[PDB]
RNA sequence: AAUUGUCGGGAGGGAAGCGGAUGGGGGCCGGCGAUGCGCCCCGGUCGGUGUGGAACGGCGAGCCGGUCCGCCGAUCG
RNA sequence: AUUGUGGAAGGCAGCGCGCGCCUCCGGCGUGCUUCGGCAUCUGCGCGCUCCGGACGCUGGCCUGUGGGCUCCCCAUUCGA
RNA sequence: GAUGAGUAGGAGGGCGCGGCGGUCGCUGCAAAACCUUGGGCGCGAGCCUGGGCGGAGCGGCCGUCGGUGCAGAUCUUGGUG
């Protein structure tokens, strides 16, 4: 959020409870994000889920290889009930692909995170695929 | 017919074509003024190179004039000096520790060009035993600049690649390539001292056949002080 | 070895950001470092400066 | 108001590398080629 | 159109002729006239959607203007000439050099009759040249190249007999020289006091 | 998963720095600490005696902290801690934390495979 | 932990230990080292322009959209 | 002999072939010249190169008596 | 782009110990401690992990706090050559 994103990152950039900190604060300090709408849960403002009005959530939904898209509407910051507009996709990955692009790019909502949101799509997808018949390639050439 | 383009990115997207204009229209006046350039810099380079050669066979003239008529031609005292420190930066009396300061010869084997004249020469006579001079020829000074030159920009040391590294210091004073830079230094114009300073103090290495004595004085078979026309055989070994 | 004090590196000292951890005066900071770069106006660069300042270093105004 | 948006070259020896020289000194080529030349008709009239 | 070269290179990069004796020579003042006194002006030369986006942006090299030149031939090896092998199993063993594949690598032949050394790739790097001439002009080894080496053991029987063809013609010009044989059937060796360095080859 | 790291991995040095005399005594322990004696020949840096350890030493930063495997470690004490790395799974390998049970070990290292997150440490304690 | 016995490996011409560099012998390490990818047809499986509904959205009354279900056409992926 | 750091740019620089003809190692037009020559005409298009930091090819080997090792014991040269 | 010595001394950024306010977790399908010729990370303080032992607790992160870090003191107590 109900306040300027800007100010919100510069109080929850030290401390939240969905920041993920390993190995100190020295030259080994990892850090990571986990709340559900970070793309790449990465700790930044860019791809941060609380400073942006606009934010992007792709994950599993349910199942039968359902994908969720639900992106946060502008005049519902202060509904968290509803404040996600919420779409099941359970389709093939290239009519996937054209409907986050079009709900992310094309709409002029988060054009920095069309590149994050469909790698996110990619990955959630794979996984989807592997969960229902299983591991069948290791990955490792190349 | 299609999403409605905000006015935002309209705005954006306008004002990049006129700085991509803009910026393009650079290339084309800089390419222009970079194709007269070449051709300046490569008479004034012609230019030079002929002077140089009729200086030489001027001096050869007259020498011989002078032997023909049975009397003498002193040659013109050097104009340019090339100084080497020798020695290193331990046990340094606070004098001699000043004036290579002023020499910007702060690390043994480092090397600058000086201009002639009292006030320098007196200088120099105070660090004799440090330091190991000469006049350098054409082409040390070619080998040095070209080999291991370097620009002060904006107190950096930026390698001499481009011409446009010189000019963009010494532009002002008419000196835009690497050939005018040679020949305010040979010369010593009167745009010596901003083109002097302008080169970094180069960074010599030690020399190929090592030295004789660098505690003893090159008169008496030693390496310091003025060896006049044999700094060259030095830099040589050292460039 | 080379005849030079500390290296050639520099023993001043200033502040290049606010010591506070006001979120709104780096907030500010953040404009004015953009203003700075993006104009340079002279104007905006001790504009920067000032904000960095210490409490003495900011007096009041009657 | 703001003003419009905006790595190290390895330093190649012109003594050795001729189109390192030729872009410092475009004149260098014609001293070079009036030199072979001439060496090549002193050669030849030895 | 021209037949030969405007301006013959006195070195590597360096024309004969400067630019403005080039001027004359290319024509451009003969153009100037045909074209109304002016240099005519031409004009520049005028998708499956992805089925995985990853997740890091793809690095391409950059640019690399180096290209790799044909290896070249070392002025001692010239065709017919006896080759010492100082590597592999046929280490010492002297053979005759045919010609230089594609590929850089040296044709050399035994003759196998004569040392048992077939039609082989050899590196010149693992080669010495010595001053022995043998003629190869009756020689022909056009049908021979890289793909000849390729793998895909027997030895087929066609290569047998390709072996035969270009020996037959090779051993009469080896007969020719007299003791010739005799020093081809025989490996080089080092013996005591021999120093390579000091070695006529 | 194919490791995005391409640099290989120079270390400057590989023997660990001992402190000085902990052989001689067994109290004084391996771990460094800085000689702080006025005539401590380790100090003084004479040849011949111990190195202390310096910033030179310091690895190339874009290959610091990186696995032989070609990935960098992250502890993870659950599935849902996993899936943090979906989408560093090139870049950032999982390693199971040491006080995990055995049951929690095989839904991570089952979540593991589904998401194509590499394992450092994933037959541990699973006989 | 100091310290002791035993078994096993190893070393030793008036100390031993330690820094650096290899080697010998041990011990340990399969993310210690890949086996995929692209294009073809055989089969199988699963979804497909234009009109209807359901729950919503982006831009600010009005325009501009996707998701899910159903019906036609299209006949590919 | 040592070495490839960078991974966004076909840029900068110097040339070649076409855009006019000839007998083709060269010849043919103005200006200047020390009579040898000359960045005086030397523009465009497409290419080349000592040109804004290494690319290419081949083989060996891949559960082996293999490879690797910062771990352990020991030996040796130098240091201590 | 330049540059790198440091006792006494100063300062910065970090490591580690035990609580407190919060937050995120682990554990009888085996926590702490301890052992290891297992392996790895960091210039380093240290950290992560395999195996063993043990049998009931423990840890990460943010802030904050302190009876918070040992080779020496003819140091203290206990133990042992
Ligand atoms: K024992
Ligand atoms: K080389
Ligand atoms: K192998
Ligand atoms: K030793
Ligand atoms: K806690
Ligand atoms: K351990
Ligand atoms: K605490
Ligand atoms: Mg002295
Ligand atoms: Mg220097
Ligand atoms: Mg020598
Ligand atoms: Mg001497
Ligand atoms: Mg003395
Ligand atoms: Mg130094
Ligand atoms: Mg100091
Ligand atoms: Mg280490
Ligand atoms: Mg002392
Ligand atoms: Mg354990
Ligand atoms: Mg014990
Ligand atoms: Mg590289
Ligand atoms: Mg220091
Ligand atoms: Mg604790
Ligand atoms: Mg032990
Ligand atoms: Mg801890
Ligand atoms: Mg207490
Ligand atoms: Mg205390
Ligand atoms: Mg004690
Ligand atoms: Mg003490
Ligand atoms: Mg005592
Ligand atoms: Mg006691
Ligand atoms: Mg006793």
């Amino acid at each position: 959020t109900t306040v300027p994103g800007q100010l919100v990152w510069e109080i929850v950039k030290k401390n939240n409870s969905f920041l993920v900190k390993e190995f100190g604060n020295g030259t080994a300090g990892v850090v990571f994000s986990k709340e559900p709408n970070n793309l790449y849960n990465l700790h930044s403002y860019k791809h941060s889920g609380l400073a942006n009005k606009k934010t992007v959530t792709i994950q599993p939904d349910g199942k039968d290889k359902s994908v969720l898209l639900a992106t946060s509407k502008t005049k519902k910051q202060n509904k968290p009930s509803r404040l996600l507009n919420k779409s099941v996709m359970k389709k093939e990955f290239s009519r996937m692909a054209k409907a986050v692009t079009n709900q992310v790019g094309d709409n002029y909502y988060r054009p920095d995170l069309k590149k994050a949101a469909l790698a996110r799509l990619s990955a959630v997808h794979r996984s989807l695929k592997v969960t229902k018949s299983g591991a069948k390639k290791r990955n490792r050439q190349a | 017919g299609g999403v409605v383009v905000p006015e935002s990115v309209l705005k954006k997207q306008k004002r990049n074509e006129e700085w991509a204009l803009v910026k393009k229209q650079e290339l084309a006046v800089a390419k222009k003024k970079s194709v007269e350039n070449r051709k300046l810099i490569y008479n004034r380079a012609k230019q030079y190179a002929k002077e140089y050669s009729e200086q030489e066979k001027e001096l050869i003239r007259l020498k011989r004039e002078a032997r023909l008529k049975g009397g003498f031609y002193v040659d013109p005292e050097a104009k340019l000096l090339f100084i080497i420190r020798i020695r290193g930066i331990n046990a340094m009396p606070p004098q001699t520790k000043k004036i290579l300061q002023l020499l910007r010869l702060r690390q043994i084997f480092n090397g600058v060009f000086l201009k002639v004249n009292k006030a320098t020469v007196n200088m120099l006579h105070r660090v004799e035993p440090y330091v190991t001079y000469g006049y350098p020829n054409l082409k040390s000074i070619k080998e040095l600049i070209y080999k291991r030159g370097y620009g002060k920009v904006d107190k950096q040391r930026i390698a001499l690649t481009d011409n446009a590294v010189v000019e963009q210091v010494l532009g002002k004073h008419g000196i835009i390539c690497i050939e005018d830079l040679v020949h305010e230094i040979i010369t010593v114009g009167p745009h010596f001292k901003e083109a002097n300073n302008f080169l970094w103090p180069f960074q010599l290495k030690a020399p190929l056949g090592g030295l004789k004595k660098k505690r003893n004085h090159y008169v008496e078979g030693g390496d310091a002080g003025n060896r006049e026309n044999f700094i060259n055989e030095l830099i040589r070994r050292m460039n | 070895g080379i005849d030079l004090v500390a290296g050639g590196k520099s023993k001043k000292t200033k502040r290049t950001a606010p010591k506070s951890d006001d979120v709104y005066l780096k907030l500010l900071v953040k404009l004015y470092r953009f203003l700075a770069r993006r104009t340079g106006s002279k104007f905006n660069a001790v504009i920067l400066k000032r904000l960095f300042m210490s409490k003495i270093n900011k007096p009041p105004l009657s | 108001v703001v003003r419009p948006i905006k790595r190290a070259t390895l330093k190649k020896n012109p003594l050795k590398n001729l189109n390192v020289l030729l872009k410092l000194n475009p004149y260098a080529k014609t001293a070079r080629r009036m030199s072979l030349l001439a060496e090549a008709q002193r050669v030849k009239a030895k | 159109a021209k037949k030969t070269i405007r301006n013959p290179e006195l070195i590597r990069g360096v024309g004969k002729f400067s630019r403005s004796k080039m001027y004359h020579k290319k024509g451009l003042w003969a153009i100037k006239k045909k074209n109304g006194g002016k240099l005519p002006l031409h004009e520049k030369k005028p998708v499956k959607p992805p089925k995985f986006y990853p997740a890091d942006d793809v690095k391409k090299p950059l640019v690399n203007k180096h290209k790799p030149k044909p290896t070249k031939l070392r002025a001692s090896i010239t065709p017919g000439t006896v080759l010492i092998i100082l590597a592999g199993r046929f280490k010492g063993k002297r053979v005759v050099f045919l010609k230089q594949l594609t590929s850089g690598l040296l044709l050399v032949t035994g003759p196998f009759k004569l040392n048992g050394v077939p039609l082989r790739r050899v590196n010149q790097a693992y080669v010495i040249g010595t001053s022995t001439k043998v003629d190869v002009s009756g020689v022909n080894v056009e049908k021979i190249d890289d793909k000849y080496f390729a793998k895909q053991n027997v030895l087929p029987q066609e290569k047998k007999d390709e072996q035969k063809t270009v020996d037959s013609a090779l051993l009469k010009a080896i007969e020719g020289i007299p003791e010739l044989k005799a020093y081809l059937s025989a490996r080089f060796s080092l013996k005591s006091g021999m120093k390579p360095h000091e070695l006529v080859f | 998963a194919v490791p995005l790291l391409n640099k290989k991995v120079v270390k400057k040095r590989v023997k660990r720095f001992i402190r000085p005399q902990s052989d001689r005594r067994i109290t004084v322990k391996e771990s460094w600490r800085r000689p702080k004696g006025i005539d401590s020949r380790v100090r003084r840096k004479f040849k011949g005696c111990v190195l202390m350890p310096n910033i030179g030493y310091g690895s190339d930063k874009k290959t610091r902290h990186y696995l032989p495997n070609g990935f960098k470690k992250f502890v993870v004490h659950n599935a849902s801690e996993l899936e943090i790395l979906m989408m560093h799974n090139r870049t950032y390998c999982a390693e199971i934390a040491h006080n995990v049970s055995t049951r929690k070990r095989k839904e991570i290292v089952e979540r593991a495979a589904q998401l194509d997150v590499v394992i450092t440490n994933k037959l541990a304690r699973l006989h």
